[PDB]
C-alpha cells in the first residue's frame, strides 16, 4: 500500500 | 515498516499488482480523509485510524517501524519479539492486508480526486 515510502 | 506492509499485500492478495492497492478510494493511500467509498476503503480508513492511534505512542513511526512478522502458508503472524509499538503496527499492518483479501476491488474507485471527492 501508500507508496510515501521516504 | 512500508515494505513489510507491502509484504503483506503481495502474500494476502497475489493475484493482483501491489500497486493495486496504493492509491484506491478516500484511504488506500495518500488520503486519509472523507466518506470511504466502499468496503475495500473502509479496510483502509480502519487501517488509517490504527496508524494515527499507534503514532501515540512515543517513538512509534508505523511508515518506519520495522517489526517481526511471518507470512506462510496462507498466515499472517505477528511474531513474539516485538515491542508495543511494533505489535501494534504490524496488527493494523495484518488485519489491513486480511481485509483487503475479502474486500471487492471496483477500477472506479482507483486512483480518485482526493481533494473533490475525500472531504
Ligand atoms: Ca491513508
Amino acid at each position: 500500500k501508500l507508496v510515501f515510502f521516504a | 515498516n512500508l515494505y513489510q506492509f507491502k509484504n503483506m499485500i503481495q502474500c494476502t492478495v497475489p493475484s493482483r499488482s501491489w500497486a493495486d492497492f496504493a492509491d484506491y478510494g478516500c484511504y488506500c493511500g495518500k488520503g486519509g480523509s472523507g466518506t470511504p467509498v466502499d468496503d475495500l476503503d473502509r479496510c483502509c480508513q480502519t487501517h488509517d485510524n490504527c496508524y494515527n492511534e499507534a503514532e501515540n505512542i512515543s517513538g512509534c513511526r508505523p511508515y518506519f517501524k520495522t517489526y517481526s512478522y511471518e507470512c506462510t502458508q496462507g498466515t499472517l503472524t505477528c511474531k513474539g519479539d516485538n515491542n508495543a509499538c511494533a505489535a501494534s503496527v504490524c496488527d493494523c499492518d495484518r488485519l489491513a492486508a486480511i481485509c483487503f483479501a475479502g474486500a471487492p476491488y471496483n477500477d472506479a474507485n482507483y486512483n480518485i480526486d482526493l481533494k473533490a471527492r475525500c472531504n
